[PDB]
RNA sequence: ACGAAUCUCUUUGCCUUUUGGCUUAGAUCAAGUGUAGUAUCUGUUCUUUUCAGUGUAACAACUGAA
RNA sequence: AAUUUUUAAGGUAUGUAUUUUUUUU
């Protein structure tokens, strides 16, 4: 039941400063600096001688997957 | 046939106490302004002392009234069903509202 | 293995629906040709163990020998574990009746 | 860095507990089951309407009919009694004893 | 109207097939019912 | 190897997969001594479900039962699911 | 008869925590025995013809024939 | 024809009260 997360306002409205207690972070340290602008018996003998489904599990991908990983 | 938008039912509500208001102005007759300041834009209506604790009585009353019926609802609802088993009351109850379901 | 039972299911209900793969021409030949092969072979069906069989007992050895080799090892058994073993040690301690036990299942219990 | 494991414990006190305790719980949850978590009041007690109504417990800690006067050991044998030929006799006695009087 | 939610997982805190066979099997073991017959004879 | 059930011990699964639920078994075994999960669920299966059918046998089963027992032979399981009954009965 | 107020009652309608989440069901684990003896539920049978014996505190019960 | 060295944390809880000079009837 998380019900009502948390509002912005309530930890924008604190009066630590308008940044935060000036805790220096490493990633906001300057980076990019600049912006960029766009412009015969052998034979014989024997007795039997001679598309996309739309889903995760069904699919013909997948049977290949336990075909072989669970042997 | 039928449940009722809160619309409608309003309606019926208001006319209802118009009924009840108006018996009491009868039984009442058998028994028997603005103003708004110049410094701020407040306005001021003179009021009857009677008729406002007949209006406070009525509102408490009703009140009164409506929370005793649901109560008496409330001890017959639980006194009536005893067929399947209930850990307690609170089971009961839902399986009562399993019984509304069908 | 979650997954792996979900195509064994999937599988099992779809030759539910569709049928057998082998066609009765299939089974008929292969059928012909056991026959064929044990005829030429002269072959003796095998047949149930008598009441009084010379090497029941000795049978009944190598199984149970064979069953208890997996306990031998273990060290915190669980509960079917124990039960197992108590089934065993009577084993021993009855050859003859859980002889006894064998093969009235192995004529009437089919589930 | 036996974290590996997975295992572990609370610091708490000593924990099992000892086997007869676990029979003393187990045998109250099989007298709530069957009984239908009713509260069966005891014989004493000055009497919350019962499922039935005839069923208590003496100063000891027994079961009792006190219609029929009968000793029960347990729920099971309780709703064999209810379930029984004589304690529909001695509703039907007691059913005449009062349309014979008021 | 929704329902109420029932678990068999859970329980927590208070508040208490149809289709048939195919052709299929119908007719295989007839055919190994007669070919057997035919070779126990 | 009885793991006989008295009355008592089916009287009080019933209130239990009732409270608990059938796929909570490990607990059923906590209310009932001398039985083990493996114990309740297979009774719970076998015998007490009330979807169960035990009843008797109209003359279109026996005709249903021996033309399926021919057609599939020794497979008591997937006859009873078509029987829609349990095996031990069919 | 009727406009019409108030208490009592049935119904329709309204309704309460109508289970706090998540993952590999999150994981795993469980009942001593033997000898003597009593207590307590339920099910089944009988209140139904005379006399003679056994029996009982008295019944009951048991034993024969019309 | 050449490797390479170590410190913290997930384990022994956590919570409450406790040394005070007597606020005017
Ligand atoms: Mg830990
Ligand atoms: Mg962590
Ligand atoms: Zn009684």
């Amino acid at each position: 039941t998380s019900h009502r997360p948390q509002l912005e306002a309530r930890s924008g409205a604190k009066a630590a400063a308008y940044t935060p207690t000036g805790i220096e972070h490493a990633r906001l340290l300057p980076g990019h600096t600049t912006l960029k602008y766009r412009k015969r018996s052998w034979r014989k003998g024997t007795a039997f001688g001679r598309g996309y489904i739309n889903d995760m599990t069904k699919s013909e991908y997948h049977q290949e997957f336990l075909h072989k990983h669970v042997r | 046939r039928g449940g009722i938008s809160y619309d409608q039912l309003a309606k019926l509500s208001y006319e209802k106490t118009l009924r009840n208001l108006a018996t009491q102005t009868q039984n009442s007759s058998k028994q028997d302004k603005v103003q708004k300041d110049t410094k701020t834009g407040k306005i001021t209506i003179a009021d009857d002392d009677k008729l406002v604790n007949k209006l406070a009585v009525s509102l408490q009353s009703e009140s009164k009234k409506r929370y005793e019926a649901r109560k008496r609802q409330m001890q017959n609802a639980k006194t009536l069903y005893g067929v399947e088993s209930f850990i307690n009351d609170k089971n009961k109850q839902f399986n009562e509202k399993l019984s509304r379901e069908s | 293995t979650r997954l792996w039972i979900k195509n064994e299911q999937e599988r099992q209900r779809q030759i539910q629906k569709n049928g057998p793969e082998i066609t009765p021409e299939e089974a008929t030949t292969i059928f012909s040709v056991m026959v064929e092969w044990l005829e030429s072979r002269s072959f003796s069906p095998i047949p149930f163990p008598p009441l009084t069989y010379k090497n029941d007992t000795k049978i009944l050895v190598l199984a149970l020998e064979d069953l208890k080799d997996v306990y031998a090892s273990k060290v915190r058994l669980n509960a079917s574990e124990r039960e197992e073993l108590a089934l065993i040690e009577e084993a021993y301690d009855n050859p003859h009746d859980t002889l006894n036990r064998i093969k009235k299942y192995l004529l009437t219990q089919r589930v | 860095m036996n974290y590996l494991e997975g295992v572990g414990s609370k610091k708490g006190g000593g924990g099992i507990a000892s086997e007869s305790q676990f029979n003393l719980q187990r045998r109250k949850e099989v007298e709530s089951l069957l009984s239908k978590g009713e509260n069966v009041p005891y014989t004493f007690q000055d009497e919350q309407v019962r499922s039935n109504p005839y069923i208590y417990k003496n100063h000891s800690g027994k079961l009792v009919c006190k219609l029929c006067n009968t000793m029960h050991m347990s729920w099971s044998s309780v709703e064999r009694h209810l379930g029984g030929k004589k304690h529909g006799l001695n509703v039907l006695r007691r059913g005449i004893s009062i349309e014979k009087s008021s | 109207k929704i329902p109420a939610a029932v678990s068999n997982w859970k329980n927590p805190n208070g508040y208490t097939e149809n289709n048939t066979i195919n052709d299929g099997f119908m007719k295989l073991s007839e055919a190994l019912e007669n070919a057997d017959k035919k070779a126990r004879q | 190897k009885g793991g006989v059930w008295t009355n008592v011990e089916d009287q009080i699964l019933k209130a239990a997969v009732q409270k608990y639920g059938t796929h909570q078994w490990s607990k059923v075994a906590s209310l009932l001594q001398k039985k083990t999960a493996r114990q309740s669920e297979l009774r719970w299966n076998e015998y007490l479900n009330p979807k169960l059918n035990f009843t008797e046998f109209s003359k279109e089963e026996d005709a249903q039962l021996l033309d399926l027992a021919r057609e599939l032979p020794n497979q008591w399981r997937t006859i009873a699911d078509m029987m829609a009954r349990p095996a031990q009965v069919c």
